[PDB]
């Protein structure tokens, strides 16, 4: 923030200043009371999410480059951060013949849903011959 | 040649030797009127140390620029001379001069009292700090543990002189002590317990460890407005400097609350209304409920 660059044509330079913008969020009820089964608008104004002046942009969860998403919470959901910052590893391999992923089914029976989890790993030709390990972070409100 | 000798405090000790030629352009086809421009950069404590500022001027052009080392008025006002052949056939020069004054800077703080996590906004009204009319002028904070100008707005390049430190333009203090991050070689004090002040702050979730860590910068409001504005947010805790006479600074072993301490900003004008060095400041109080 505060630093700049300089672009020049016709011996008249222009600064390209980097800055942040204060946001404003406001739920807008259509009439006096918000009752059941009525859509009312939610409006966010943050210039930091307008990263292209020639395109209309969406706050998609799935895009890592959208840094912030609005969220509403009630009671106590069990989000992916419920026990603190998780630990994640990716792997290549195959399911065992006794794995729940190969033998289970979703048919409301212990025979289908309940099992154990077994796998065989081949990450020997992977970079540094280790399973892909990750650096984790959690959004304060969106829980991503 | 450009520079100063010794302190550079006395006028006889400042020098600037240069010649500037204006290649003016005819306004029309048969209009005998020829048009040109001048512009000058007044030197400050930061740009004077860099050879970039002196090599940056354009000595021969339709729109030249030249350096001013100090206030130029009366007999020393910059003057352009044009040798001329008159209608009576004798060669008689014509000339014009314009004074190039220096300005007394003021620094202010937007509020008289702040609270924890309040935005504090600093403004400096010094016209002499505008060095370019086309571009926004920006000043940034120094992060170099081997220099006396650490966690202050200025330049890593520096020298020790009579008036103080030559690379220092602005800094922020709590209880008349520099607000600096506990980093370097002299931050090993643990205080009452066995935890050093740097990790002591980190456990409190504080990232605004000093002025250099808030990203504070002085930004000119317009291209040639001459008004600079910066802002940052007051922290809950800070780490006091035990001894300022060593480089790097020696930090205390225990964090302290900012509540009940005054906050101050100090600006050093390299050129006041007479072209002399002076320091000016403003103060305010941090409160709690």
């Amino acid at each position: 923030r505060g630093t700049s660059a300089s672009l020049d044509y016709n011996e008249t330079p222009q600064t390209i200043l980097v800055g942040f913008s204060f946001a404003s969020i406001d739920i807008q009820p259509v009439t006096d009371e918000w009752t059941s089964g009525q859509e009312i608008p939610v409006v966010i104004v943050d210039a930091d999410q307008n990263k292209n002046s020639r395109a209309d942009e969406d706050l998609d969860l799935n895009n890592p480059d959208v840094t912030l998403i609005p969220a509403l919470r009630t009671g106590d959901p069990f989000t992916i951060d419920e026990g603190g910052t998780p630990s994640l590893i990716f792997t290549n391999g195959t399911n065992g013949d006794d794995s729940i992923f190969d033998t289970g089914a979703i048919n409301n029976t212990s025979a289908g849903q309940v099992g154990n989890f077994t796998l065989n790993i081949n990450v020997t030709r992977f970079s540094s011959a280790t399973n892909i390990t990750s650096t984790e972070s959690i959004d304060t409100f969106s829980k991503r | 040649s450009f520079g100063f000798t010794d302190d550079g405090v006395q006028s006889s000790e400042r020098f600037a030797n240069q010649i500037i030629r204006i290649e003016a352009e005819e306004t029309g086809d048969n209009t005998s009127t020829f048009e040109g421009s001048l512009e000058y950069v007044m030197v400050n404590q930061i740009n004077i140390q860099d050879a970039g500022t002196f090599s940056g001027i354009t000595p021969i052009a339709d729109d030249p620029s030249f350096i001013v080392i100090e206030d130029l008025t009366d007999e020393d006002a910059p003057r352009v001379n044009y040798n001329d052949l008159g209608a009576d056939g004798v060669t008689t020069p014509v000339s014009d001069q314009e004074e190039a004054p220096s300005h007394s800077g003021v620094v202010s703080l937007n509020a008289d009292s702040y609270k924890i996590a309040d935005t504090v906004v600093i403004t400096v009204e010094d016209l002499d700090l505008n060095v370019d009319s086309d571009l926004i002028d920006i000043f940034t904070v120094v992060s170099d543990n081997s220099k006396a100008t650490d966690d202050a707005v200025g330049s890593a390049t520096t020298q020790s002189l009579s008036f103080g430190e030559l690379g220092r333009l602005l800094d922020v203090t709590f209880d008349d002590v520099i607000w600096s991050t506990p980093d370097g070689a002299n931050n090993t004090a643990t205080g009452n317990d066995s935890d050093t002040c740097s990790t002591e702050l980190s456990n409190a979730g504080i990232t605004d460890t000093g002025l250099g860590a808030t990203g504070f910068t002085l930004v000119e409001t317009g291209a040639a407005t001459g008004v600079f504005v910066g802002d940052f947010q007051i922290p809950s805790f800070w780490c006091r400097v035990s001894d300022t006479t060593t480089t790097p600074y020696t930090y205390a072993g225990d964090e302290e609350t900012t509540t009940g301490l005054d906050i101050e900003v100090n600006y050093v004008d390299f050129r006041d209304a007479s072209g002399e060095i002076v320091e000016v400041g403003d103060s305010a109080g941090v409160r709690a409920n």
